[PDB]
RNA sequence: CCAAAAGAAGUCUUUCUUUUGGUAACCAGGAU
């Protein structure tokens, strides 16, 4: 059976077999493999990055009009806060950025009279670029902060002979929102992420109840059996400070091994009635049937 | 008090409730075709989960748990999505970023497991922090960028005041809060601008009130004039109605200055609803304040090659005289050191003194959002002098930031210290929960069980000793020794009456008046002085620290002081033979042997020291004559005390003064100056650590621990 | 650079480099 | 010797008590919480365990 | 300086009922016994008469009894007694 | 193309004029394509009157005080200027307010010309002492939305007439939020919550009426141009 | 993350030192790691240290110790022969830096030059000493730490997270090569393996979505198969799509079919997207992000992923395990997706 | 001071999927808030028509491949994604590709029903060689916004359904600017100039006639308070 | 607590009765 949390088309079927004198391990007539596949799609919680540690899960996806868009109409795609870059120290990103919008756009050094001094030992066939041109920049031995601005001052218009983003690499951005501009121009560019593979879809699992141990009648644990989240010793002493006593004897009682209180708080609660009284866990007397195994006399007085 | 839970969650945690409404409400004939619709997703179950889950608390925890407010109980909502949604205000008390952490839910079933939840566990109950009182669920990051924005008085903006210019009457007044608020909407007035308002629903400040209203206040109503700016009116709008008027900027110390004087004079309630119509101001005008990075905005300082070749002579001239044989292969490295911290204050301060006030990178670090100017300096100046593995500095030094970018050779110097640091971290993780849990073993038994053990036993506090000339400079670190204390006697001076009674809260009034009134001592109740039998009393205790009043009579203060202790410590750097830091703080709680031991007095009288090869000897001569105490084997790589000069021949020396400079071992110092002095010993050390990272914590929590360290005693004679 | 059918991928690189890269599964 | 056996040194602990015959009398915490008792701490004890809930004359007649 | 209109779970303020008990570890017991009581009066509500009586204030259309116990614990119907 | 779930509209009346509209339950998201438009028109697109300007005898060069009186010029001006008036002429008409004797002269010792009409008559603006004397012209014409001082077209025509600020609109303040709703399997639809706030010349519910008229004609405009167009529509009431 | 396995030494294993054994001296960056041992990626949890990468330059003798090439200068004039070193003889001799200021005639414009002396020490000896050179910049770094453009504007410890997330990246339905690379993408591409490459030059025959037919100047002809999504070891996609057509003609090492993460013959893990770098009403609050719905209306982030299930039937001592539709106590509802057999 | 010139609309065509509209006099303040209202409504609020599945005959799921086609099955999917389609009746209706022997296939080798056509002949789709053949038939049917693939269960569908994503809008891209004369005597009025552009199924001003009538209809609803 | 088979009633598909059937330890890799 397909296991817990899975599903997808069903797109290939390998069937090995005894008859057809395959190599299988002995003692083994059949053997068979099925592979399920699944298409995912981004989503909140999915977890995104770039190629300087900027990671960071996905808080929320917008509808494409209620973001800050360009003066031509041009939405976002992606939106990064600004306080996590300069405490960092990972400043590489913003330079990406902007050589991602000089290279997306397309440049044209104007050598009419002389090349510009920021320009003289830039490599030739660098003096311009056609737009979505791709770049390369040597890990130690790269664009220099004066040919970045020097590019960025001359970039090719779009479409009419309009300049989005200025010099300082900064675009006027209105709210797509409430309608009016922002009131002071916003670092727009563009920047290569990487989707990491930590989705969600793999992360999310609850439980009522489900499938129990057999030495001890806990909880299994896992998504795909089903599994209990575990309710450790810090915990227990968070639960001890709060005070809450009840909370801390319920929870390890009549969630975990309480075997007839697993049952009757169930119906307690589907008919209505008070949630019962806890009993004994089966993990202590477990523990008492090992240490008279381990030949001491153990025993409960009154 | 809410969080978002994914409807799929919510539809399986609430199965039991679900199927039982669903055959309350005639959807189902029996409780297998309702567990049949629950699992199927009929489109009636979301109907009635939305009713089911209202007003049922539901507990979240994030791991590791090291403190209380690791687990905290919230209203569960519906979300689209399959991520649960948090509240940004409780991150600091879970240390919950979201660059992929994941948080457990639990379900309370019973009345008392879901009343335990709603009184005692509930977010907004707990906005103080249990370890030091201060809160915990503050605007920070963003919030703490647009409140100070907000707040901020930019001189000569739009619509500002003008005088009368003798053709036109005044400019800039307005006859209320809603007229400025229409003419920032037409461009014609700034949010910044200084101007004066009609105010009638905020209350003035203690001099404007009592210089215009007199008889009993302002009485919501009445109306006063106001020079402001529009942004301080919309902050103050957002803090209670009897609140006086703060016309301040919000620095992040002054919100945390109102958020405490709120918590200390209004119910939670109040503060919980305050602090949240804050997180919205804050985040509406981060949005607007507009702060961004750009390379343009990474200024550098303008003259930074010239302060470089100043003090590259420096060092070229330290270099030659070296290779000339006028110093040591150490003596130059000093030497260059010294030079180049130099050079890299020089070019810092000429960093600071060249960006303007509104760059967003100095916005940032100035509001005290986040960050501190060493970074900036890194970034925009110079990086500067960096260690070895061994952790001595490089004497290069990297001259580089990283706007211009390092060259090669700089950058593998700089991995050197980077990985180190990495390391550290890596390690320390688990001695901090090690050390956490052998507290929470040690005093798990200590348990507030009377009221008032009725005793008069007690510790006496500094409380600002008296200055030279005369005056008294209050004590730095009193918050963590003397408040929320009780007092065990009177405190009278000068003949004065009682200034302060036995038996009192001793909180900031208090203070004030003993200080006003000229005493330097005080003492005070402790729990290592407590009677009772079996467990600490209630005012021996004092007040709790979060919940502001007299601790409760079944409060276990022993698991909260171990989490208190013991919470801080990966954010506590181990510190480059006598150890500084997590080591230390897990010896003295071990009563090891310290690794730099120091010897200590036995008895008072002068010392006669011989300096001898490849040891010292130090002999106490003693005033009563029995007999001479000898050191023999002491370590000439240690160094002699300085107290008050260092140890001189001759000198006098105190009942328990410490010779050689390191740690005394604590169990010398137990049978000498006895269990009282001990007891200060340890209770000063560990605070000397913590104090030295930054980290506020009560002083009753080191001596609930120290406590528990001193019960038995030895058998000499049976 | 030296791979037949490269796309044209231009650098800002100033220096010239003497050793190609070894194979990387060597 | 319960809560000491679950600490650390479990095999020295259960022996040394067995060789003294050791009685546990269930006053902590631990053990509490081992044996899945209330503990004797917050709502757990008997000041508040034992609490009588009634409603006032007024508010019967009232009803 | 009043508050606003308690929320939801927010209601009524912790304050007030802290007010009527000693400790608000008395007041999980309080709440939990009267929220008890209140069930058992469902429960036996269609079966034979018993002593459990209420809710003294009037609940909602749908309302949990805990909810109901700490409403009536704040307009002062309930007394209790500690041990 | 139906809507579906229809959204209705209910008020929460708190003072006698300030309320409280809902608008439930929205498509995910015409809380905000909506609540800034009615925001705007509420506050930018209702006529009223206000007082223009005014010129106060004794007061040509030196505006700091005024003879006699006990409240400074300023003062005078920032009282006037949270005046109610309603008036139908479209022209600039003038009105006078005066006093002898020692007092307190209230908003209903002037006397209004044919039309205009005063909606808070006892309001306080000045006091006078020792056989004092005031006499303030007023300027009051109908307009739209807010309009800062309009400084002098033509100085010579009047040296005591000093410009003030005009609120014109009836409405004071307003304000909107956007929330979520549904039990749906959506859970993601909006419930946008206005916050109006007005004078005594007008009040809440009516206003928001004539706001939703004037954007109803202003995205007219735009439905004219293919009228045969398909939409959303929401069906009849 | 194949490529960067295959090219890791780890320092714990049987007869190596254990991760909850090892001290802070071990997990170390010692000077003699330059061009040896990548300084940057490394594992940043408990194994931060104990396991590293070759760097891009460097091999292994026949004894088991690391050499890089270095450019020798005789008498002042930098020349072009390569020596490799192990790190006692590079301790024994001065070494210069790649990135210095070469005169166009293997002679340095001024005499001064950052140089390490023997204990790694770095100093500023005049320009007659230095013995080497570094044959390049990028001679420190590893494969995966030489993707990342603007490195060094960036501090080493988010270096090493981005050098080490660069591996967990997941292929996506289409690839797109970024547009600000470092050129060590195709390097990478090729020497990796995921890429199909022409072994003779030749003309296309036959183009199709399952094979590549490559008619060779002499006779022959080789039929290239593609792998269609195969599963990985890690349940992800294996596509393999060509980029030739019918008629082109190929040179030998050629690229001739794309990869999972290849655009053209070139690395492509993620996408370019226009950014902004705004707060924004708090949802892109403490490390969250923002996305437009544009991704996902088009597929910009989208991955397949593909799951393995197995049995078999085996003897046994009772004997007779069979595949069969004829269950116990199974209804028809539930036995209607399968076939005849099974 | 009432200004009673009420505002005015006039279009200027710069191409055919392209025109600006012009909105004034308007108050100052209102142009900002009128032209976003209209983009968003025009982002968002469109009906439109969009393929809801496909059918390849010898494939049975997505993740195949058809014998002599250069792209397999996904590319083929991601390449119809782009189809920009006018449909006119409410009921789904089908339309039919055939394809035999080697050459490109391109959006107009499908043959539509009456009411239906396609406004991109040239879009490339697949190319065949001498073993290729394609037979495809899609699915077309109206709505509004964009709409994830039905999953094959819900509907009662064989094995060789393969549902796609559905995106029924017409609008391209929209932006507006704002013309505000503030003069010295306080006569003030706002232009709003929008620009709208389609992608060739319906002309800007079928759009901007649609989001009137949505937003008419939605601020009727509060109009009609008393 | 669930599945299958048979019998009875009604509804056109639920209820009643009888029978049968009903997990761990290691090593490894990641995350915060
Ligand atoms: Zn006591």
């Amino acid at each position: 059976k397909v296991p817990h949390g899975e599903s997808g088309k069903v797109i290939g079927i390998r069937v090995f077999s005894r008859e057809d004198e395959d190599e299988l391990p002995a003692g083994v007539n059949e053997l068979v493999r099925v592979y399920v596949a699944q298409k995912r799609k981004i989503s909140d919680g999915d977890k995104l990055a770039g190629r300087h540690g900027n990671k960071g899960v996905i808080g929320k996806i917008l509808p494409v009009e209620d973001m800050p868009f360009l003066a031509d109409g041009t939405p976002v795609d992606i939106i990064l806060n600004t306080h996590g870059v300069p405490r960092r120290m990972n400043i590489g990103q913003i330079l990406e950025t902007h050589l991602g919008w000089c290279a997306h756009s397309g440049w044209k050094v104007d050598a009419a009279k002389g090349v510009p001094d920021w320009a003289a030992r830039l490599p030739d066939e660098l003096l311009e670029a056609q737009p979505n041109a791709i770049v390369s920049t040597p890990v130690f031995d790269g664009a220099q902060e004066a040919e970045l601005q020097g590019l960025l001052s001359c970039t090719l218009p779009n479409r009419d002979g309009d300049v989005l983003v200025d010099a300082d690499g900064k675009a006027m951005l209105f709210d797509g929102r409430s309608g009016e501009p922002f009131p002071y121009p916003v670092t727009v560019g563009y920047m290569y992420i990487m989707k990491l593979h930590h989705l969600v879809d793999d992360k999310i699992h609850a439980r009522s109840t489900g499938p129990y141990s057999m030495i001890t009648q806990q909880p299994l644990g896992g998504k795909a059996q089903f599994g209990g989240q575990r309710f450790g010793e810090m915990e227990c002493w968070a639960m001890q400070a709060y005070g809450a006593a009840y909370t801390l004897q319920e929870l390890l009682t009549i969630k975990s091994d309480d075997t007839v209180g697993r049952v009757k708080v169930y119906e307690a609660i589907v008919k209505g009635e008070n949630i019962p009284e806890p009993g004994i866990p089966e993990s202590f007397k477990v523990l008492l049937k090992e240490l008279q195994s381990l030949c001491l006399n153990v025993e409960v007085l009154s | 008090h809410q969080c978002g839970l994914p409807k799929l969650m919510a539809l399986e945690l609430f199965k039991p409730f679900v199927m039982k409404r669903l055959v309350d409400l005639n959807h189902a004939q029996n409780i297998k075709s309702a567990k049949r619709m629950v699992e199927r997703q009929r489109p009636q179950v979301w109907d009635v989960l939305e009713e089911v889950i209202a007003e049922h608390p539901v507990l979240l925890n994030r791991a590791p748990t090291l403190h209380r407010l690791g687990i905290q109980a919230f209203e569960p909502m519906l979300v689209e999505g399959k991520a649960i949604q948090l509240h940004p205000l409780v991150c600091e008390a879970f240390n919950a970023d979201f660059d992929g952490d994941q948080m457990a839910v639990h379900l309370p079933l019973s009345a008392e497991a879901q009343a335990e939840a709603r009184i005692l566990m509930l977010s907004s109950n707990n906005i103080l922090s249990p370890a030091s009182g201060r809160p915990l669920a503050m605007p920070r990051l963003d919030m703490v960028t647009g409140l100070y924005y907000l707040t901020t008085e930019v001189p000569g903006d739009t619509g500002e005041y003008q005088p009368a210019s003798g053709d036109h009457p005044e400019t800039g007044v307005y006859s209320s809060p809603a007229e400025a608020i229409m003419a920032a909407d037409r461009g014609v007035l700034s949010v910044r601008a200084k101007i004066k308002v009609r105010l009638t629903q905020l209350r003035p400040p203690v001099e404007i009130e009592a210089e215009l209203f007199g008889h009993s206040g302002w009485q919501p109503g009445d109306a006063w004039m106001a020079e402001t700016t529009l942004g301080r009116v919309m902050f103050n709008e957002l803090l209670p109605l009897g609140y006086p008027f703060v016309n301040k900027q919000m620095h992040k110390k002054v919100q945390a200055a109102i958020i405490n004087d709120l918590a200390e004079r209004y119910p939670m309630i109040v503060v919980a609803q305050t602090v949240d119509k804050l997180k919205d101001a804050g985040f509406y005008w981060a949005t607007r304040s507009g702060v961004t990075v750009s390379m343009a905005d990474v200024l550098v300082p303008p003259r930074k090659k010239e302060i470089l070749d100043h003090y590259e002579e420096r060092a070229d001239k330290v270099e030659k005289q070296f290779q000339r044989g006028a110093l040591n292969h150490d003596e130059r490295n000093e030497a260059l050191v010294e030079i180049w911290k130099e050079a890299t204050d020089e070019v810092g301060q000429a960093l600071r003194e060249h960006y303007p006030d509104d760059n967003p990178i100095i916005t940032i670090v100035d509001s005290g959002a986040t960050g501190n100017f060493t970074q900036t300096r890194t970034l925009a100046g110079m990086k500067g002098l960096v260690t070895n593995p061994k952790g001595e500095f490089i004497p290069r030094p990297v001259k580089s930031s990283f706007r211009e970018g390092l060259t090669v050779l700089e950058y593998f110097i700089n991995t050197h210290g980077a990985r180190k640091g990495l390391a550290d971290t890596a390690l320390r993780t688990a001695d901090s929960g090690y050390l956490t849990r052998r507290l929470v073993d040690v005093s798990q038994d200590v348990i507030v069980r009377e009221h008032d053990c009725q005793t008069e036993r007690g510790i006496v506090v500094e409380l600002a000793e008296r200055a030279p000339d005369g005056t008294l400079i209050r004590d730095p670190y009193i918050e963590t020794s003397a408040y929320a204390r009780t007092l065990g006697t009177d405190a009278v001076d000068e003949a004065g009456n009682v200034i302060v009674e036995r038996g009192q809260d001793l909180g900031d009034p208090e203070i004030d008046a003993l200080l006003a009134a000229g005493i330097t001592q005080v003492k005070v109740r402790s729990v290592l002085t407590c009677a009772t039998s079996t467990g600490v009393c209630a005012t021996c205790y004092g007040r709790s620290m979060a919940t502001g009043k007299l601790v409760d009579i079944g409060e276990a203060v022993g698991i909260v002081a171990a989490q208190s202790i013991g919470e801080p410590g990966t954010q506590l750097t181990m510190r480059t033979d006598i150890t500084g830091g997590l080591p230390r703080v897990q010896e003295l709680f071990e009563a090891r042997v310290p690794r730099g031991k120091a010897p200590i007095a036995d008895v008072t009288g002068r010392v006669r020291l011989e300096d001898g090869e490849r040891f010292y000897k130090i002999t106490i001569v003693p005033d009563d004559g029995g007999e001479e105490v000898v050191y023999d084997k002491i370590s000439k790589r240690q160094r002699l005390r300085v107290f008050k000069r260092v140890l001189s021949d001759g000198d006098h020396v105190e009942v328990g003064q410490q010779l050689m400079e390191g740690s005394a071992d604590p169990h010398e110092v137990l049978r000498v100056q006895g269990p009282r002095e001990v007891q200060i010993h340890l209770v000063r050390e560990v605070q000397e650590v913590y104090r030295a990272q930054g980290v506020s914590i009560h002083d009753k929590h080191i001596e609930v621990i120290v406590r528990q360290m001193l019960r038995r005693v030895t058998i000499i004679d049976s | 650079n030296s791979v037949p059918g490269a796309p044209n991928r231009v650098s800002f690189a100033k220096l010239r480099e003497p050793l190609e890269v070894p194979g990387l599964l060597d | 010797w319960l809560s000491a056996a679950s600490f650390q040194e479990t095999t020295r602990v259960l022996t040394d008590a067995a060789i003294n015959c050791r009685s546990d009398k269930l006053n902590g915490l631990k053990e509490n919480v081992i044996i899945g008792k209330l503990i004797p701490a917050g709502t757990g004890i008997n000041r508040y365990r034992n609490i009588a809930v009634q409603p006032t004359e007024e508010a019967r007649a009232a009803a | 300086g009043g508050y606003d209109t308690p929320l939801g779970i927010t209601n009524p303020p912790i304050d007030e009922l802290l007010d009527r008990v000693s400790s608000k570890y008395a007041l999980v017991i309080y709440a939990a016994k009267r929220a008890r009581q209140i069930n058992d009066y469902y429960n036996q509500l269609g079966e034979g008469i018993l002593e459990y009586v209420g809710p003294l204030v009037e609940p909602g259309l749908q309302e949990k009894p805990l909810s109901i116990a700490l409403r009536e614990i704040h307009a002062d119907l309930l007394e209790h007694t500690e041990g | 193309m139906l809507i579906s779930q229809r959204p209705t509209l209910s008020e929460d009346v708190l003072t006698d004029n300030r309320s409280q509209f809902v608008i439930e339950p929205l498509e995910p998201g015409f809380g905000y394509t909506l609540g800034n438009s009615l925001r705007r028109t509420l506050l930018s697109s209702i006529p009223g009157a206000a007082v223009t300007s005014i010129r106060i005898d004794g007061v040509l060069h030196e505006f700091t005080t005024v003879p006699g009186v006990k409240e400074d010029v300023t003062e005078i001006i920032l009282n006037l200027k949270s005046l109610v008036v309603s008036s139908e002429e479209d022209e600039p008409v003038t009105m006078y307010l005066r006093k002898q004797g020692p007092g307190e002269v209230t908003a209903g010792d002037i006397v209004p010309p044919a039309g205009v009409t005063v909606h808070n008559p006892g309001m306080h603006i000045a006091t006078l002492n020792d056989k004092g004397k005031l006499e303030v012209e007023l300027v009051v014409e109908r307009g739209r939305g807010y309009v800062p001082a309009v400084q002098n077209r033509a100085s010579g025509a009047e040296i005591g007439r000093i410009p003030v600020d005009s609120i014109y609109s009836p409405v004071l303040k307003v304000t909107y939020k956007v929330d979520a709703t549904r039990v749906e399997q959506r859970t993601d639809f909006d419930k946008l919550i206005l916050d109006v706030e007005t004078k005594n010349s007008i009040s809440p519910r009516d206003a928001l009426a004539s706001a939703g008229k004037t954007l109803v004609e202003l995205f007219g405009l735009a439905r004219e141009l293919n009228v045969e167009a398909e939409g959303i529509e929401i069906g009849p009431s | 993350s194949g490529l960067t396995h295959k090219r890791r030494l780890s320092a714990l294993g049987p007869g190596g030192l254990s991760r909850e054994r090892a001290g802070l001296e071990v997990r170390d960056v010692h000077p003699s790691h330059y061009g040896r041992m990548c300084p940057i990626e490394t594992p940043e949890g408990p194994n931060i240290g104990l396991i590293g990468s070759l760097s891009v330059y460097a091999r292994v003798n026949p004894f088991g110790f690391i050499e890089t090439p270095y450019r020798k200068v005789v008498d002042g004039v930098v020349s072009d022969e390569i020596v490799y070193l192990t790190a006692d003889e590079e301790d024994r001799h001065v070494v210069a830096q790649a990135n210095s200021p070469i005169d166009a005639d293997g002679r340095f414009v001024e005499p001064r030059v950052l140089v390490r002396r023997k204990a790694g020490e770095v100093e500023y000896v005049p320009s007659s000493e230095v013995d080497y050179m570094d044959v390049s910049p990028r001679q420190m770094v590893s494969v995966a730490t030489a993707m990342i453009p603007f490195l060094e504007h960036d501090d080493a410890n988010r270096a090493l997270m981005g050098a080490n997330m660069q591996r967990q990246a997941v292929p996506l339905v289409r690839s797109e090569a970024p547009l600000v690379g470092t050129g060590m993408e195709l390097r990478a591409a090729i020497d990796a393996g995921d890429v199909v490459v022409a072994e003779e030059s030749g003309v296309i025959e036959e183009v199709s979505a399952d094979y590549i037919t490559v008619m060779h100047d002499n006779g022959t002809r080789r039929t290239y198969r593609m792998r269609k999504f195969a599963r990985s070891n890690h349940g992800t996609c294996a596509n393999q799509c060509p980029i030739v057509d019918a008629g082109d003609r190929v040179e030998a090492g050629q690229v001739i079919a794309d990869g999972p993460c290849t655009d053209d013959g070139e690395m492509a893990l993620g996408k370019n997207l226009l950014v902004a770098i705004m707060p924004w009403e708090g949802h892109n609050y403490e490390d969250a992000i923002i996305l437009s719905n544009r991704l996902v209306e088009e597929d910009v982030l989208t991955s397949i992923h593909i799951e393995e299930h197995e049995i078999d039937a085996r003897d046994t001592k009772l004997g007779a395990e069979e595949i069969t539709r004829d269950i116990p106590n199974i209804s028809d509802e539930v036995l209607a997706d399968l076939d005849e057999r099974g």
